[PDB]
């Protein structure tokens, strides 16, 4: 067999990520699923496309869907692009070389935000896994991880090396110390999620789920244990939806600051920060107005605090777009006008310019200057077809039809239509026919670039399926109105010929290549076969659990394939209607299946975003094609069979072309290292009058003590016996050193006692024989302080037991009834006394 | 879901919910969209013939057959506001507690752990505060803090001491805290605290075991004396 | 007296006497304690097409 590889991918302008603007209106950088697109706003043409490599379908290609780009961030000064992907991978891209420089893998989920530091040598990454990791570009390593948040990092602010502020979907705002790697402050930003965060000087603004927007003053150097972040006031934005992004831009000439609040709906709301003089002027005026109203000074002060937000912010203008907005970014700031660029969810780029003068803008609505719309379709493609020459590809989507040159990948013509469902080329490659959901039939000519004829009442309901005979003179249309209508082409217009009325809704109609069989799927899970010439019923294929969605007949009109919503592909013999095999092909509904021409091999696409290659004779899966991110709605095969074109819910059209130490032994090592250090420091101290320990960051006494703790008690007594006597003197010097450090002595006093006494007992005979005077002093010192530590613990135990006994006794006198008769007392004490139950043999 | 006949039905919260009264005497608040009982109000002991609502059910009035009125008022937003404020305060307490532990301000961190009821952090406060003491009981500031503790806090702290006393690896921290309490509190008051005795009853048997041990460790330490006398020969 | 299950739901108490509130525990510790709990218990037409 031969391998299919992704020859090209086009039709995507803006995927689910942010947009990065780069000055030359300048160019724009935007994500296209796994690839990144650089657009020239003025011309609207693609400047370049960033592809890592490893085309889908290759043997070396991975067996999972590619990770889509989630966040884009570029450092303008250094011309480096950092790209975050849905799988938690950061790739640093050289813009000039259009190649990957670095590859960071530290996150387990999609990356939500990337931000270069001011110097461009360190990158801060926040991801849906709730972690913020600071990376070192020159070092190619992750410096440290910030792990306080309990949900996706929505936004974070770090302009200074020393502090960082982070916001997360759990509704918390946290102040971080980059030099300590800890959270210093924690406050609840909003009642639920917190999504926006923008900081200008001390001013800090955050957005929650509702229209409430909070203002905080950022007193970094307060250092009170608190108050670095304090709530100033709350202002309500007009849009009731959540606010996604907030960004500041400052006019250098006038020092004016503006910021927007990108909502989840089709609205961007811009705000202006009032200058201090404007605030003082306004504060005095409102005081005059409110004093004129007769309110008290205390009420005036409280009202001023209640109306605090109004003084600083001024609603400037609202940008309304036809489609939902995905991301936005400031482009240019000037006294004359203010400009913004945004990306929608419907795969288009919009450039908005706002001319303004002083407080308010000049025009009621923003001026839409530039749009990039030609090279993409707003709605998902529902059907595709390829011209007989295999040069022109027709793609029908809701509201528009676009036609592409397979070689140049560029749209040639665009036609406005209804909710298109099916599209096929007529013979000659000069005409296109459509079946809209409104029952209309539309025919288009490419040369005229205009619609010739519309049959408004072609069907009473949606025209789900449409097929042509090999001769091309007849058309077969199936619709939800439970009828099949035959149409003829007479010089060009369509005349209805015959109606075939069925019992249930029609989902697919297929005409055999030889025009002898007409296979039709029904909503009752049955596929009927008819004889085209006579319209005589032939067969009723049965056995699909859910309605059949696609049908395709082999080139020899012998074998017919049915793919249903029950995830099964069933292969039948047209001679007798016998089912050769049923394949559990995909994990979701299978939308289309097509035969490879002059062969029985067929392709299949499903809602699981997988296109699979099958063998029509051996009934095995040949190749799995993982390139699409979402449902694959349509599929088309070239007449020559050279390539296959697939369109998915991600607005992408893809063309597939055919190409050890034991206890005791460890302790002896610990004694050698530690006591060499203790002896060295002592000898150094006497005169004046290692790598392992510094790496572990522990003192010599602690290092030996820890090694003692790791030894299991069942092994400890056997471990101590193995030591030679020379190490016992070393051990006795270690314990002497511990005695000075009173914190260690009481921390592990029972352990120290058990080991010491066992050592003395085991080799008592050799110890007493030695005549070392220094040894005699050590044991004396070890003895005295060992006793005091033991006595200190003992006195506390003795004091408390006598005290607690007294506490028990006094309560008895006050709240314990007493019988003078002994026998009555005994009966009570038996009942009051605690009882326990035991199994007995 | 009604045990007896339903005699009244009135929509509240616009389309969202429906309240119904039954002869059993139970008022049930249902969800129209899902058809499930969200809440049940039981203020009556007889059948209800009247059910009045005002302001979209923000206030609901129902009468028993006996003659009892139950004036119900919506408090969902009121309860939520209390939880939000409590959570806001709890967050600040947690962050303040962590800051003190890093800086080592044990006298302050001890109070926060007692209020937040974080037994592990409370143990670390006392353990590493005791470690500094080795270098009256704990220190001047923290000893005063223990003295100010009220009856509820003493019961909570003594419960931890009882549990800590059971383990021989952690009894040392327990005894000193008990030692601090006895010397800085009126023992007359400690007895009358309800339930302090049963906590005390569990402490004593474990204390005696720890005293039987340690004392034996003192006996074993005289092997050093027998070592020294042999050397002097 | 045997140190047993915590009286408060939010609290976790072990036989050794160590008590931890769920609030203070980090997430990695909650998962670790949950796993330790498991082992101890084990020993004992338009819609379709479009």
């Amino acid at each position: 067999y031969q391998r299919f590889e992704q020859a090209a991918a086009f039709g995507v302008i803006a995927s689910n990520a942010n947009c990065v603007w780069i000055p030359a209106p300048g160019q724009l950088i935007t994500s296209a699923l796994e690839d990144v697109n650089i657009w020239d706003i003025k011309t609207g043409d693609l400047v370049s496309k960033l592809s890592d490599g490893l085309p889908p379908g290759a043997s070396d290609a991975r067996g999972a869907k590619p990770a889509e780009c989630t966040y884009l961030e570029a450092h303008k000064d250094t011309d480096l692009l950092a790209v975050g992907y849905a799988d938690g991978v950061i790739k640093v891209w050289d813009l000039m070389s259009k190649t990957v420089l670095l590859n960071f893998n530290g996150h387990k989920a999609a990356i939500t935000l990337l931000q270069f530091d001011g110097t461009g040598t360190r990158l801060i990454s926040g991801s849906k896994d709730s972690n913020i990791i600071v990376w070192d570009l020159v070092g190619e390593v992750g410096l440290y991880k910030l792990r306080s948040h309990k949900d996706s990092i929505t936004g974070f602010w770090c302009q200074g090396e020393d502090w960082l502020i982070s916001t997360s979907k759990d509704g918390m705002i946290k102040l971080w110390d980059l030099k300590t790697h800890q959270c210093i402050e924690t406050h609840i930003a909003h009642t639920g999620e917190c999504w926006g965060l923008a900081v200008k000087d001390d001013l800090l603004i955050t957005t929650g789920t509702d229209s409430q927007v909070k203002i905080w003053k950022l007193d970094i150097e307060n250092d009170k244990m608190g108050g670095k972040l304090t709530e100033m006031g709350i202002f309500e934005k007009q849009s009731k939806q959540r606010g996604l992004k907030i960004e500041f831009i400052t006019n250098s000439s006038d020092k004016t600051s503006f910021f927007y609040i990108q909502n989840a709906d089709k609205t961007i709301e811009t705000f202006r920060i009032r200058k201090e003089e404007e605030i003082a002027r306004g504060l005095k005026k409102r005081e005059k107005r409110l004093k004129e109203k007769g309110l008290t000074e205390e009420e005036i002060a409280k009202s001023i605090k209640e109306s605090y937000s109004s003084f600083i912010l001024h609603p400037f203008q609202t940008i309304r777009s036809l489609y939902k907005i995905k991301s936005a970014s400031w482009t240019t700031v000037s006294s004359s006008k203010l400009e913004l660029v945004l990306t929608t969810s419907s795969n288009t780029i919009e450039y908005y310019s706002i001319p303004y003068e002083k407080r308010d803008p000049t025009s009621p609505a923003p001026l839409k200057t530039h749009t990039i719309e030609l090279q993409g379709q707003r709605t998902d493609v529902r059907s595709i077809d390829i011209s007989d020459d295999n040069k022109l590809l027709a793609t029908a989507s809701n509201g528009s039809l676009k036609i592409w040159n397979i070689k140049t990948h560029k749209c040639i013509r665009t036609f406005e239509c209804g909710y298109a469902l099916t599209c096929k080329f007529l013979p000659g490659g000069l005409l296109v026919i459509l079946g809209t959901r409104n029952g209309e039939l539309q025919l288009f000519d490419l040369a005229s670039s205009s619609l010739l004829d519309t049959i408004e009442d072609a069907h009473d309901a949606a025209i789900w399926s449409l097929d042509l005979t090999s001769d091309g003179k007849r058309l077969v249309t199936g619709s939800a109105d439970k009828t099949v209508k035959f149409w003829d082409f007479k010089v060009l217009k369509l005349h209805h010929d015959t109606t075939l009325e069925l019992t249930d809704d029609i989902l697919c109609v297929r005409v055999s290549p030889d025009d002898r069989y007409l296979a039709i799927s029904l909503l009752d899970n049955t596929v009927k076969v008819f004889f085209l010439d006579s319209m005589k019923f032939y067969l009723s294929l049965y056995g699909h659990k859910l309605p059949v969605l696609s049908i395709d007949i082999s080139f020899d009109s012998k074998m017919i394939i049915t793919s249903s919503a029950d995830k099964n592909i069933k292969i039948w013999g047209l001679d007798f209607g016998d089912c050769h095999k049923s394949l559990f092909a995909h994990q979701d509904s299978i939308m289309n299946v097509k035969f490879l021409p002059q062969s029985h091999n067929f392709f299949s696409c499903s809602k699981d975003a997988v296109v699979k290659y099958w063998d029509g004779e051996k009934f095995e899966c040949i190749q799995k094609l993982y390139a699409h991110q979402s449902e694959v709605w349509a599929l088309a095969v070239a007449t020559d069979g050279g390539f296959v074109v697939s369109s998915s819910h991600d607005h992408s059209i893809r063309i597939w072309e055919e190409t050890s130490l034991k206890a005791g032994e460890r302790l002896m090592e610990a004694l050698d290292l530690g006591i060499a250090e203790i002896e060295g420091l002592e000898a150094y101290n006497r005169d004046m009058k290692n790598a392992v320990l510094i790496a572990v960051n522990k003192t010599p006494e602690q290092y030996i003590m820890d090694t003692l703790l790791r030894i299991r008690m069942s092994q400890l007594e056997d471990a101590l016996m193995v030591m030679p006597f020379s190490y016992v003197l070393k051990f006795l010097k270690f314990i002497d050193t511990v005695m000075q450090n009173k914190t260690l002595l009481h921390s592990h006093l029972p352990l120290i006692c058990k080991n010491l006494f066992f050592i003395i007992k085991f080799n008592h005979k050799e110890l007493v024989s030695q005549k070392n005077e220094e040894l005699k002093l050590q044991i004396n010192r070890v003895k005295t302080e060992l006793r005091s530590a033991l006595k200190s613990t003992e006195d506390d135990l003795g004091f408390n037991v006598q005290g607690l006994k007294f506490v028990k006794q006094q309560w008895n006198l006050r709240h314990n009834y007493e019988f003078v008769d002994e026998y009555d007392q005994q009966e009570k004490e038996s009942n009051s006394a605690r009882k326990r139950v035991f199994g007995t043999v | 879901g009604h045990t007896n006949a339903v005699q009244r039905c009135s929509f509240i919260n616009k389309q969202k919910q429906l309240i119904s009264c039954g002869a059993d005497g139970l008022i049930k608040i249902w969800d129209c969209s899902s058809g499930e009982c969200l809440k049940t109000l039981d203020g009556h002991n007889n059948r209800l013939w009247a059910l009045s609502t005002m302001n979209d059910g923000d206030m609901i009035v129902s009468a028993d057959a006996d003659g009892v009125f139950q004036f119900w008022k919506d408090c969902t937003e009121q309860e939520i506001e209390e939880e939000q404020e409590k959570a806001k305060l709890q967050v600040e307490q947690e962050q303040s507690l962590q800051n003190y532990m890093s800086k080592g301000d044990w006298t302050n961190a001890f109070l926060l752990a007692m209020t937040l009821d974080h037994p592990m952090r409370l143990f670390n406060v006392l353990k590493r505060a005791l470690g500094e003491s080795r270098s009256v009981i704990f220190n001047e500031e923290l000893d005063q803090a223990i003295s100010i503790l009220n009856d509820e806090q003493l019961i909570l702290l003594m419960k931890r001491c009882r549990d800590w006393n059971t383990n021989a690896k952690t009894h040392t921290i327990a005894q000193r805290t008990i030692r601090c309490i006895l010397m800085h509190h009126n023992i007359a008051k400690l007895s009358e605290i309800p339930g302090m005795v049963k906590i005390v009853d569990a402490i004593i048997p474990y204390t005696q075991r720890h005293f039987t041990r340690v004392d034996n460790l003192v006996e074993q330490s005289y092997i050093l004396d027998y070592a020294l006398v042999e050397m002097d020969k | 007296y045997n140190v047993g299950k915590a009286e408060k739901d939010g609290e976790i108490r072990l036989k050794n006497g160590v008590a931890m509130s769920k609030e203070e525990l980090t997430r990695e510790d909650k998962n670790r304690l949950r796993r330790a709990l498991k082992r101890k218990r084990s020993k004992a037409s338009t819609n379709i097409k479009l």
